[PDB]
């Protein structure tokens, strides 16, 4: 899975 | 002085998030579609899986 | 320019709102993928095509 | 379709 991109 | 620089870089901000969450909600529609195929099979995974999709 | 300020409070509430959005999709997606997961022994050939999605 | 369709960006700006 693409993780979100942290902030 | 004021700076505009805040918005521009919000912005960019808003599209990058969109498309992230454009993209996960994508693959969760196609998983309902995949599910709705399945719907005779009365499948426990399967079910648990549709569940979590319209929690 | 208050107008500009309240432009920008306004993307903050929405990229607030577009990062809940996406970790509420996302943990979507973890939690199905952890279910295919343990049934990775089972031939249940749809959950593969569920997996197959997850990774495209 | 019974999926929490994503709000749309017109809206929440």
């Amino acid at each position: 899975l693409r993780p979100p991109t942290p902030l | 002085a004021e700076l505009m620089q805040q918005v521009n870089v919000l912005k960019l901000t808003v599209e990058d998030l969109e498309k992230e969450r454009d993209f996960y909600f994508g693959k969760l529609r196609n998983i309902e579609l995949i599910c709705q195929e399945n719907e005779g099979e009365n499948d426990p995974v399967l079910q648990r899986i549709v569940d979590i999709l319209y929690a």
